[PDB]
């Protein structure tokens, strides 16, 4: 019967709808306004039929397979498998490249490493690395200490940033759930500890090359990982801590805001507000590749460690290194 | 012809149908009902509207949305939306300045009379009521039963309708599925336990969470925008592990039982949720201060809570750290003097040492056997409470003249 077999897709486009069907999860993909939906047949024919006014019996689409490549094109075509991307930059990604940076959005910076340049300008380098080159750090920050020191405050700031490419507040109990969709196209993953250890799965989430995403009323599938993680706690430590570690850079903070003598009431609002001028910060930073995946010994990591670890082998060294002192 | 008849021949009827791309379900509108129904459902409402059944649904495909502020409908970029809140009636309703007075009783009793939280309260709930939004702060109200907890639940059920979740208990949060927080600006728990996990602390993200995913049966797992606000109702029993630095939980012991009081009547249960509109037209007419909503503050309660709720062990390194003698004295220290653990010198060696913050081993091991009621070694003492909360370093110093191991505060 048929003269063209993608005529559907084509009229699509015309109105700005870009419509192809996933093989990967034999589920229609669609395209509008910079967000990507994901619907079974039926949902199409019944959007198709809004915006022609005629319901095809054949779904007249490309067949292209959906990926989260956020530094690869809209389209291409690896091996000779044409894939389409689901990675769309945010508004605040796509922004214009200054040096200076707010300065409230600065103080908050400050005040959360405790004015440290060292390990703060790292996290900058790593935050930048991740905005900009929009890869796997293979590297987690944890700020731990108490509230109010605007480590949640960093997460709703960065939030805006990369709004739908970042998973916010996930719990334990979001780990218990046999969906997990908190991973699915995200650039940046933050965990809230609130116990008073099962993150450690997060260990080999920050290094491996892929994830599984299962997904209700999806296919489990297998992705390439973008993931970098956060995770603020409140004193109880999150994730067991080898002595020898390369994963977790730790952050203790204290200073709480409402305690400095430049918080304001707008304040919390204005660094919010901000957003946009710490997002053109970040675009133009010079990324040292080399320090994204360095980690310290910070004095609260050290701390841990020496806790984390057994008394026995704590021994056993000291009988080994012929250490008396200890 | 024409894409939409259908849409607009069930909006000549009072029905607006439309395709919810997100949810692949149809949704329906009928005298602020909003239902969401596969198709098939949908070609059965249609037949018996209007007589036939098409093979084409002719309507527009919108996304529905819970944006309370927003319109009926809107277009956020070229996105168009409909809106699933609807206002119920007591949302409506003309503002007033005097609250009614069996409610003010109420409100009295519950605050145990102190104007400086209840007044706060009022001005979260009123934003609630009024602006809609999610504050970032919850209030637990704990103490005996039948001081008026549960009926402030239903009270306020009463003036949000739908948009409130009235007795969410452990057991529903342990379901997969979570209706209890889609489309909801208030959200009630209760506690019913003899706790002394909490598996209520994952409600302290939902506090402040921009978005939550909502698992709902036969629908898909979906994202929100999240308009939650939490109260929990609680027995004597601690719902939540509550941080010493924490500015999510303002805590109210109420233990007024109303029974007891002068004023409470038999048709007081009951005459104060008729003056349910009497308190919503209260709260549709406070003038809201914006900045407070979102304070907390240290209630007698909520101190205790944390005094209970912290580590002996922190407590004693942050003791250290202060070089606070008077906290080791106010937990018993001064006992070490009458069991002769030590003499009248070296109690002042001691003394000394706590707050120099320069403390040898063998009054470091005196302090914390004496404090903790067994003896324990440096080695846990390190291991347990120097190094966690990294108190200081384990060092020498020459005391008197002998090279002495100590531990040297900072
Ligand atoms: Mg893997």
């Amino acid at each position: 019967e048929e003269k063209d077999p993608l005529w559907l897709y084509k009229v699509l486009l015309t109105k700005g709808i870009e419509v192809w069907f996933d093989i990967k999860l034999e589920k229609y993909g669609i395209k509008r306004n910079n967000r990507v939906d994901y619907i079974a047949k039926s949902s199409l024919q019944q959007i198709v039929f809004e915006i022609i006014g005629k319901t095809p019996k054949n779904i007249a689409v490309p067949t292209y397979i959906g990926a989260y490549e956020p530094s690869k094109p809209e389209k291409w075509e690896e091996e000779g498998i044409k894939y389409i991307n689901l990675f769309k930059p945010t508004p605040l990604m796509k922004v214009k490249p200054v040096k200076e940076m707010p300065e409230i959005v600065k103080n908050l910076l400050l005040n959360l490493f405790d004015y440290d340049a060292k390990s703060m300008g790292l996290f900058i380098n790593w935050l930048a690395f991740i905005y900009q080159y929009k890869e796997r750090t293979g590297v987690a920050w944890i700020f731990m200490g108490k509230q109010g020191t605007g480590k949640g405050l960093l997460v709703d700031l960065l939030k805006k940033i990369f709004e739908e490419h970042m998973s916010s507040n996930i719990t334990d109990a979001n780990l218990d759930s046999q969906f997990n969709p908190y991973l699915y196209n995200k650039l940046i993953v933050h965990l809230n500890e609130v116990s008073a250890l099962v993150k450690n799965r997060l260990k080999t989430w920050i290094t491996d090359e892929t994830l599984y995403i299962n997904r209700k009323n999806m296919k489990e599938v297998e992705i390439k990982n973008f993931c970098n993680f956060i995770i603020n706690s409140n004193e109880t430590i999150p994730v067991d801590i080898e002595d020898s570690d390369r994963r977790f850079n730790v952050i203790e903070c204290n200073n709480v805001l409402k305690e400095q003598e430049w918080w304001t009431t707008e304040s919390y609002q204005e660094i919010l507000n901000n957003a946009e001028g710490f997002a053109k910060y970040l675009a133009g930073i010079k990324v040292d590749r080399s320090k994204v995946n360095e980690v310290v010994m910070s004095e609260k990591k050290k701390a841990i460690v020496e806790t984390t670890e057994s008394v026995l082998k704590q021994i056993a060294k000291a009988l080994t290194d012929r250490d008396i002192e200890w | 012809k024409d894409p939409l008849w259908l849409y607009k021949v069930l909006l000549t009827k009072g029905i607006e149908v439309w395709f919810d791309i997100k949810l692949e379900k149809y949704g329906i509108k009928r005298n602020n009902r909003v239902d969401y129904i596969a198709k098939s459902s949908l070609q059965q409402i249609v037949f018996e509207i209007i007589g036939k059944t098409p093979k084409n649904i002719a309507v527009p495909t919108y996304i529905g949305a819970y944006e309370p502020s927003k319109p009926e409908k809107w277009e956020e970029e070229g996105i168009k939306y409909i809106n699933l809140f609807k206002p119920t009636p007591l949302m409506k309703v003309k503002p007033v300045k005097e609250m009614p007075e069996i409610v003010k009783n109420l409100l009295l009793n519950l605050f145990d009379y102190d104007a400086k939280s209840m007044g706060l309260f009022i001005n979260w709930l009123a934003f609630i009521y009024q602006y809609k939004e999610r504050t970032g702060v919850a209030w637990i109200f704990m103490g005996k039963q039948g001081t008026g907890k549960g009926l402030l639940v239903d009270l306020l059920k009463k003036i949000f309708e739908e948009h409130m979740s009235s007795n969410i208990t452990d057991a529903n949060l342990d379901s997969q599925f979570n209706p209890y927080l889609y489309n909801k600006l208030i959200v009630h728990l209760n506690e019913v336990s003899a706790d002394n996990m909490l598996v209520k602390n994952r409600l302290k993200t939902w506090i402040t969470d921009e978005t939550l995913y909502i698992n709902r049966k036969n629908m898909k797992e979906v994202e929100i925008k999240n308009f939650c606000n939490f109260i929990i109702n609680s027995n004597e029993t601690i719902p939540v592990d509550i941080e010493d630095s924490d500015r999510r939980f303002n805590v109210i012991e109420c233990n007024n039982v109303l029974k007891e009081q002068e004023w409470w009547t038999t048709e007081s249960y009951q005459e104060i949720l008729n003056n349910a509109e009497g308190f919503a037209k209260y709260l549709a007419g406070i003038k809201v201060d914006r900045s407070k909503v979102n304070e907390v503050v240290m209630s007698e309660k909520k101190k205790a809570i944390v005094e209970t709720t912290e580590s002996v062990l922190k407590q004693i390194a942050k003791a250290l750290t202060d070089r606070d003698i008077e906290w080791f004295l106010d937990n018993g220290l001064e006992g070490v003097v009458e069991k002769n653990i030590v003499n009248d010198f070296q109690w002042e060696e001691l003394q000394e040492a706590i707050t120099t913050g320069v403390i040898p081993n063998k009054y470091l091991m005196i302090i914390v056997e004496q404090i903790l009621g067994d003896s324990k070694t440096i080695t846990w003492i390190k291991r347990n409470i120097i190094t966690p909360y990294q108190v200081g370093e384990t060092t020498v110093v020459k005391m008197a003249g002998k090279p002495i191991r100590a531990i040297v505060v900072g």
